[PDB]
RNA sequence: UGAAGACAUUGUCAGGUGGGGAGUUCCUUUAGUCCCUCGAAAUUUGAGGCUAGAGGAGAAAAGUUACCACA
RNA sequence: GACCCUGUUGAGCUUGACUCUAGUUUGACAUUGUGAAAAGACAUAGGAGGUGUAGAAUAGGUGGGAGCUUCGGCGCCAGUG
């Protein structure tokens, strides 16, 4: 375990700021004097408090597994990739949303794109290419991903059109399992 | 604390606050396990009827 | 041979010993009925003779075999609500109207939830992946209640491989303060992993440690749950290989190791705490060896730590005494549980409170 | 142990439909995507989800297998079990 | 956030102050409904979380944590009209 | 000279961890004497210890796969 | 189409020395006082106690013990353990 160095935490940042607005929030101080900090373990970064992170330097580096939430892990290359276990950060503070029907929401939750026909509520002036998080009707979050289509485009496209690219859905808690 | 220099009036405040912050935790706990829903109230119409205001932290205080 | 026959035997033997005073044979003893009662319990039920004796000696006559009714049938499949993310009315009508039959569990938990049947997978379901619920056992839910967790603690859990109670200790710490979730094998920590962040989890760090390791490691845990690995003598219904694969070898490694790890418990925990320095002990066993015998070592080589009422509704006295062996008299706030009795798995809870 | 097993009795979706659904977003179509497993295969649990490794091999209801006839070479005789892993294929790790 | 720190506003404010903000909430719980329900519904408390008061940012607090407790103090006003104001926002709860 | 207060702060030993700074080039398995210690139960075990086989230039990156995507 | 290979990528596995130490963290001890109200453990001197099953019955336990007797009840023996 080990802190980030600055340049992976520019790469962190980056990607959440595909997805979410307040990011100042996330490390702003807390009420007893203490604050989220990221943390690397076995190239994978960790959203945690500080004073969780200082009470598991006791665990030896071979024997610790996980610790707080995981955003995700740097890939081979260089490369931060979120993972699902990072959706219920990117919903508290999501930039852009969509709502999915009871229709979409079972395809998606096995692996499938958005397409015209799940969808049951935009949020409107959102550009082609943006990261989104995706919602069922009770306002449940299931998953996150980028969108295929402008929101003025998408709303003149065919039934059978894509709407939004899949990137992680809560169906993946089954693979590990 | 950065005004006059009344370090009496100053500690009589600071113990007023802190008796404050007991009385308002003193509460808090009790009433962690009340239902409140609007159609039925019957706990807490009967939230501390059998309780005097002495054992209150600041009851303890003001006597 | 013949099963059936097995069976009126057995019933047959039963009521005999009920009413041998009376109604017997010309100079057979008591002693043979037993033993009679010992063969075709074996055969008929697949027990071998060490662990049959072993349970007889546990239940007198017709209790016995409404234990042994109670093994071979499966139990309910229960539902842990998470308080994390719902409550109970919700999650239950959710599943109503995907097609799920749902009553409480009753009326000792809030978080409990009992399913019939189904016409979707209960493990597939959007709000289970939504980290709404996870499959739990009723017997699961007991030692939390004991050990209840509040905010801004910390907790060790020495054996979290599913990690039911883990998430359990979380929800009851609303997410706050830290916990400790420790098993000693890396295949089954990652399916702990993966529930607590679906459960939605963040003040957990997940080590891969020996549980008699912890003192060493870090030391001052607040409240110390302990499941010991034990034979598994109830949970025999999901696992059918412990009515024959346990022996008098095993019934002594067992208790030992039992006996290091709760002396680790102990050693854990903080006795100068400004909210409390409780331990929990729970087995899935009912054996007395595993049960009242290592809380009576605890008792008899820690006189620093004392057993306080466990604080559950329901469940049976601990045993005092038993063949040969006399324990504390404070042994009586232990509880018991039975498939027979509540239609539950056999467990045991313990609690203790450090006081120096 | 057919009389025992009498007495003892006494006392989710497939991966096709999953590829038709996950298929169905994906309006284009990559040639030769679908690569049906033609051999016979063992599984065991209804529902599962796969890596994105081989979420592209299908194997087909009714080319699966859960029982053998498993023959007892001391005790000659052999009886229907249930298969509960396949530890080596020793014609490709992939199997 | 806003509507429990408005019954706080509306706990200390002179009569008429009150009323107003009485009536505003009124309608707020009116239009919206049961996005604001759960507050006044002790089951429906989420438990993902402790409430922050003096929070420097709306969704900092954890509003949807704690129970709007201070129609036990408005209920008892001196002022008539907040009295009937109050029981005008329970009525439309109730019809939710 | 006033304020707080027997709580902090601080200091000393024993430990855990240390992908950071400076310097230099322990656990697990196997067979054995039933040889010593520790724990447990009493009419026996488990874990260490000993004998000699096997596993674990160096935070820069490296190796590897009948797998996936693209060329 | 399938087969073999290469390059980039993704998913995964393994390695990434040793000794001190910054940081971080657990336990014990020291400053360091005076009172008062409670709680625990140590000291005696007492009092009262033992109900898992079977056993008629509420068997702490350990040793002798086949005879004791407010002289009629007990014992032993047979059980049950």
């Amino acid at each position: 375990m080990r802190p980030l160095t600055d340049q992976e935490m520019k790469i962190v940042l980056d990607k959440l700021a595909n997805y979410m607005t307040d990011l100042k929030s996330l490390i702003a101080p807390l009420e007893d004097g203490d604050r989220y900090v990221f943390r690397m373990q076995k190239d994978r970064v960790y959203y945690v408090k500080l004073s969780i992170a200082n009470i598991a330097t006791c665990v030896a580096r071979d024997k610790l597994l996980s610790l707080g939430t995981c955003l995700g892990k740097m890939t081979k290359s260089g490369k931060f990739r979120l993972h699902i276990t990072a959706l219920p950060i990117l919903a508290q503070n999501a930039r852009y949303k969509i709502w999915v029907k009871d229709n979409g929401a079972q395809p998606f939750l096995y692996g499938s794109n958005i397409v015209k026909a799940h969808v049951g509520r935009w949020t409107e002036d959102c550009p082609e290419h943006s990261g989104c998080v995706v919602y069922n009707m009770a306002d449940i979050p299931l998953g996150f991903g980028v969108t295929a289509r402008s929101t003025a485009e998408a709303r003149r496209l065919d039934p059978t059109g894509i709407v939004c690219f899949r990137q992680a859905d809560c169906g993946e808690y089954l693979r590990d399992e | 604390r950065k005004g006059n220099k009344n370090a009496k009036l100053g500690s009589s405040l600071v113990v007023l606050v802190q008796k404050l912050e007991m009385n308002a935790k003193f509460i808090e706990e009790r009433r962690a396990k009340v239902d409140f829903a609007p159609k039925d109230r019957a706990q807490v119409d009967a939230f501390l009827k059998d309780l005097e205001w002495e054992k209150t932290p600041l009851g303890a205080y003001v006597v | 041979p013949d099963l059936q026959m097995l069976r009126t035997r057995i019933t047959d033997t039963i009521r005999v010993l009920e009413d041998f005073q009376n109604l017997a044979e010309e100079g057979r003893s008591r002693a043979e009925y037993t033993n009679q009662l010992l063969k075709d319990i074996c055969a008929y039920y697949g027990y071998n003779e060490y662990l049959a004796e072993k349970l007889l000696n546990l239940f007198p006559p017709r209790e016995a075999f409404a234990f042994f009714e109670a093994n071979e049938t499966p139990r309910p499949v229960v539902i842990r609500t998470n308080t994390l993310r719902t409550h109970r009315r919700d999650l239950a009508q959710a599943l109503i109207n995907r097609g799920v039959t749902l009553e409480p569990v009753g009326k000792w938990s809030k978080v409990g939830l009992q399913v019939f049947d189904s016409k979707v997978p209960l493990g597939a379901t959007p709000e289970y992946l939504a980290g709404h619920y996870i499959l739990q056992a009723a017997s699961s839910f007991l030692p939390v209640m004991a050990l209840c967790p509040q905010e801004n603690e910390r907790c060790l859990d020495m054996a979290a491989a599913p990690g039911g109670k883990t998430t359990h200790m979380a929800a009851l710490m609303k997410n706050t303060g830290v916990i400790f979730a420790n098993d000693p094998s890396k295949s089954r920590a990652k399916g702990l992993i993966g529930n607590i962040h679906r459960l939605g989890v963040r003040n957990t760090i997940v080590c891969n440690y020996d549980a008699r390791e912890f003192p060493r490691v870090i030391g001052g845990f607040d409240r110390v749950l302990l499941d010991a690995p034990c034979s598994g003598t109830g949970v025999i219904c999901k696992d059918p290989s412990v009515k024959t694969n346990r022996d008098a070898k095993d019934f002594m490694q067992l208790p030992h190791t039992q006996k290091q790890l709760l002396l680790a418990a102990i050693d854990s925990c903080n006795h100068a705490s400004k909210t409390g320095g409780y331990i929990v002990y729970s087995t899935c066993s009912v054996c007395v060896e595993e049960n009242e015998e290592v809380v009576n070592y605890a008792l008899s080589r820690r006189p620093n730590v004392k057993l306080v009422e466990t604080g559950l509704p329901f469940g049976k006295e601990g045993f005092t005494s038993y063949m040969g062996k006399t324990f504390h008299p404070s042994l009586k706030l232990t509880r018991r549980f039975y498939p027979h009795l509540y239609n539950v798995d056999g467990f045991f809870v313990a609690k203790f409170k450090k006081i120096g | 142990i057919k009389n025992k097993r009498a007495e003892k009795a006494a006392r989710g979706i497939s991966e096709e439909e999953m590829f038709k659904v996950v298929k169905t977003g994906k309006k284009t179509h990559k040639k030769g995507w679908k690569r049906i497993v033609t051999k016979p295969t063992f599984v065991g649990p209804d529902f599962t989800r796969r890596p994105v490794k081989y979420e592209r091999f299908i194997r087909p209801m009714g080319l699966r297998y859960k029982k053998a006839n498993v023959t007892h070479p001391t005790l000659n005789v052999t009886v229907q079990l249930p298969i509960l892993s396949v530890k080596k294929n020793p014609s490709n790790p992939l199997y | 956030a806003f509507c429990k720190q408005l019954m706080t506003l509306a706990l200390q404010v002179p009569e008429k102050s009150s009323q107003a903000i009485l009536g505003l909430l009124q309608d707020v719980v009116h239009t919206h409904g049961r996005k604001v329900a759960a507050l006044w519904n002790t089951e429906e408390r989420k438990g993902d979380g402790t409430y922050k008061p003096l929070s420097e940012t709306v969704e900092g607090s954890n509003p949807f944590t704690t129970t709007i407790w201070e129609g036990e103090l408005l209920r008892k006003h001196y002022c008539p009209k907040v009295r009937e104001g109050l029981k005008a926002m329970e009525k439309e709860l109730r019809s939710i």
